[PDB]
């Protein structure tokens, strides 16, 4: 089974630079290389076939090339509409296998995260259960790193954690991170804290509650 | 009703392996009738069905020159191959080409076809309007420059219209009681316990020409096309061919499941 | 019959 | 012009099959290979199997035991099914035809897609719980409140806020499935002179429960 | 360039009966590129003088050979199908059964 390696996961790009994305074949793949491009909610969309054969209707900022194991996809002048996911897939021989894709991103200025933590409500208390929220709000770039903590030690189990896409606006990104627990274990323990590591600084954002108050 | 012919030219490029060799066969609908071999002792046009036989020695004859010369030729098209795409002369390679005439009851030109293919993918094929190509790269597109700046759209169209329908009109003539004579599928039906509560239930349809059948099962007169397990339809090596159609049923349920074949030569 | 105009690539 | 429609259910047990109907319009199946690929989160995009114009298959060699692809050459359908689904198997479906005749394995043509979801869960309304910050400093400029959505089933959840009249400031996170049913949260940020000297308020609709709840959001003890 | 792998189907020309004589077909179809290698199988030890018909292709290109030899079915002997082709590491064995 040939492994095709997609180069760069994630591009930080502005409107009007040049991108290239290189896919590597485990094995000679001789020219049966093909470029897709996708965008949220869609299906793939063919744009480059036998490694640097445009497919009808794709503008010349499109560029492939390569043969045998080494393979480039060019943009040479990004436009806001190129914002997407891209992907080499090779045709040698089944199961004709993709990369693993490469998402064009808006690039801005960097931005820490504006931190929020919130303790259990009364009706969820109520209910038997006992949720700690951490907000995580409109910082750049998308790599962050949570930590929990009760009772000043770390905490992995029960920790859910989502992450939006790249805001329309201001192209930062926001995190929630859910730490749940039994009622029971919440009223054993006071010290409740979420930790945000982010590159904007070399000290992590602590926000922390007390059962106390 | 329509009839078609057909011509496959297969060459191969062997590095090491002596010079490129090349096959060419032909057909009448699903008959075989002339084959040709580079890496014959003597190669010749042979024949592989009676009615071609009664071609005299002329027609061998000519049919050999033009595959020996389709060799040296095929031979050089291998090369220039590997010279369009800058690739290595240790590699083996192969070009293919279909062509032929598809003609309807009247006996006329219904359709034609000129298709050449590198490593398995379309190279420049014959649009529809027998004027025109369609080129797969750039290659290709160099390869249609050449053609259409030599008019060889033209001359393939001058074949397919004139001596390709004429021959298999003639072929068709010739060898009337079994091209022209449908063979009805002989079909049965086996039974083979899977397990305790499931029997596979089997319709099997043998001897049949033309290769174009339909097999379908039906349980209480409805198409179970989303449950039937079909082979494709494979020659039985006497110029029939065969097909089988399978369904898993509930134990006791099979007299609900009826098979109904489609075939030519059955009213 | 087979058409006897080969053409080269 | 060359179509491909995807029809088959988005809902599975997780032991039970799949099956996906995938209609074809602008070209016959007796000239044409048809291809199903699937997109998950977990492995990406993956190739799944193929049936070719005179109706033999490959597949790919992980799915072999468990995957079949059938079709109807004068209806125009092709039937993907699936066994054993389990966790791994939810994920976006396309049928796919290559450009030509030829047994290419790229592109031009997709259907639209068919999700699947694998699960054993049933039909369940959300339980929506306020978010108040408890430390709430008037010296701040802004305050993030907040509303978690736990423990529903099917996806769709929708989260207003003020009925739509709070729009600037709201993150709403994807939903992510809790052992069996689905939670998410969406947050606020409005200035700390607004709340809690007025009220908001986050509103939840889960339609497959016809659910529509609105809390308020209080500060803390 | 492609690389496609062979479907194979191993069966009898006429419906099998033991005492009888008939024809043993393997059909390789579907394959790329063209070398191949095909025995016929009886009790495991291959089968000489098996005839093969000439290499043809179909709509799509891809390759197709019957290879067949005549032989008369018993209860106990065994026949299969050895295929070798550029796309697998290791032949493939197909038995042959007089129900499929
Ligand atoms: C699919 O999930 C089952 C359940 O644990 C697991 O055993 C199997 O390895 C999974 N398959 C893949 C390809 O991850």
């Amino acid at each position: 089974s040939i492994v095709m390696t997609q180069t760069p996961k994630f591009l930080l790009v502005s409107a009007g630079d040049r991108v290239t994305i290189t896919c590597k074949a485990s094995q000679t793949v001789s020219n049966d290389v093909t470029w897709y491009q996708q965008k949220p909610g869609q299906s793939p969309k063919l744009l480059i076939y036998y490694a640097s054969n445009r497919y009808t209707g794709v503008p010349d900022r499109f560029t492939g090339s390569g043969y045998g194991t080494d393979f480039t996809f060019t943009i040479n002048t990004v436009q806001a509409e190129d914002l997407a996911v891209y992907f080499c897939q090779q045709d040698y021989s089944s199961p004709f296998t993709f990369g693993s894709g490469t998402k064009l991103e808006k690039k801005r200025a960097d931005a820490a995260p504006t931190v929020s933590i919130f303790p259990p409500s009364s009706e969820q208390l109520t209910s038997g259960g006992a949720s700690v929220v951490c907000f995580l709000n409109n910082f750049y770039p998308k790599d962050i790193n949570v930590k929990w903590k009760i009772d000043g030690s770390e905490r992995q189990n029960g920790v859910l954690n989502s992450w939006t896409d790249q805001d329309s606006k201001d192209s930062t990104y926001s995190m929630s991170s859910t730490l749940t627990l039994t009622k029971d274990e919440y009223e054993r323990h006071n010290s409740y804290t979420c930790e945000a590591t982010h590159k904007t600084s070399t000290s992590p954002i602590v926000k922390s509650f007390n059962r106390n108050e | 009703g329509s009839h078609s012919m057909r011509y496959f030219y297969t060459a191969m490029s062997r590095p090491g392996r002596g010079e490129p060799r090349f096959i060419t066969v032909g057909y009448v609908d699903d008959t075989l009738f002339v084959r040709f071999d580079s890496d014959a002792t003597s190669p010749r046009k042979e024949p592989r069905a009676p009615w071609i036989e009664q071609e005299g020695p002329e027609y061998w004859d000519r049919e050999t020159q033009i595959s020996k010369t389709n060799t040296q030729t095929y031979r050089e098209n291998l090369r220039t191959a590997l010279r369009y795409y800058n690739q290595s002369e240790a590699g083996s390679h192969i070009i293919q080409r279909m062509y032929g005439c598809d003609v309807g009851p009247d006996g006329r030109l219904l359709r034609g076809y000129d298709q050449y293919a590198y490593d398995g993918k379309d190279y420049i094929a014959l649009n529809e309007d027998l004027s025109s190509w369609t080129a797969a790269d750039t290659a290709a597109q160099i390869t249609q420059r050449k053609w259409e700046a030599a008019r060889v759209a033209e001359q393939d169209r001058a074949y397919l219209e004139g001596l390709c329908v004429e021959s298999l009109r003639r072929y068709l003539e010739n060898g009337k009681e079994t091209l022209q004579r449908a063979d009805p599928p002989k079909t049965h039906v086996t039974h083979h316990p899977i397990s305790d509560h499931e029997v596979t239930l089997r319709c099997w349809a043998l001897g049949f020409y033309p290769a174009e059948i339909t097999l379908t099962w039906q349980r209480d007169g409805e198409d179970q096309t989303q449950d039937t397990e079909l082979v494709e339809t494979r020659p039985a090596g006497d110029r029939t061919f065969q097909k089988w159609a399978a369904v898993v049923v509930p134990s006791g349920e099979e007299q609900r499941y009826t098979c109904h074949v489609q075939h030519e030569g059955l009213p | 019959e087979e058409f006897g105009r080969a053409f080269s690539f | 012009q060359v179509q491909l429609k995807q029809s088959g259910p988005g809902l599975v047990q997780p032991s039970q099959s799949l099956s996906i109907t995938c209609t074809v319009s602008g070209f016959s199946l007796t000239s044409y290979g048809l291809h199903w690929v699937r997109q998950s989160p977990g492995k990406g995009l993956e190739w799944l199997g193929v049936i070719w114009s005179g109706g033999s298959t490959d597949y790919n060699a992980a799915f072999i035991s468990r995957l079949s692809i059938r079709k109807d050459n004068s209806k125009s359908q092709v039937f993907f099914k699936m066994n054993s689904l389990q966790a791994n198997d939810t994920a976006i479906y396309y049928c796919a035809r290559s450009l030509t005749t030829a047994t290419s394995a790229w592109f031009p043509y997709w259907g639209q897609g068919t999700l699947v979801t694998v699960s054993a869960a049933k039909t369940t309304p959300p339980s929506v719980y306020p978010l108040a910050p408890g430390s709430a400093a008037q010296t701040n400029s802004m305050v993030t409140l907040g509303c978690l959505v736990k423990g529903y089933f099917p996806e769709p959840v929708t989260v207003t806020w003020n009925s739509g009249s709070l729009s600037s400031g709201v993150h709403t996170f994807p939903a992510v499935l809790q052992s069996d049913l689905y939670t998410l949260s969406s947050s606020v940020t409005v200035p700390s002179s607004t709340w809690p000297s007025e009220t908001v308020t986050c509103n939840v609709a889960h339609p497959a429960s016809s659910t529509k709840v609105d809390k308020k959001i209080v500060p803390r003890d | 360039m492609i690389q496609r792998t062979p479907k194979i189907q191993v069966y009898s020309r006429h419906p099998a009966e033991n005492g009888k004589s008939n024809f043993l077909n393997c059909y390789v179809s579907g394959f790329h590129p063209s070398d191949i290698e095909v025995d016929l199988l009886k009790n495991g030890e291959r089968i000489e003088k098996v005839e093969h018909s000439d290499l043809s292709f179909s709509k799509d290109w891809s390759f197709y050979l019957l290879y067949y030899t005549e032989f008369t079915p018993t209860e106990k002997d065994e026949y299969a199908c050895r295929v070798n082709h550029v796309t697998l590491s290791q032949p493939k064995i197909v038995k042959w059964d007089r129900d499929m």
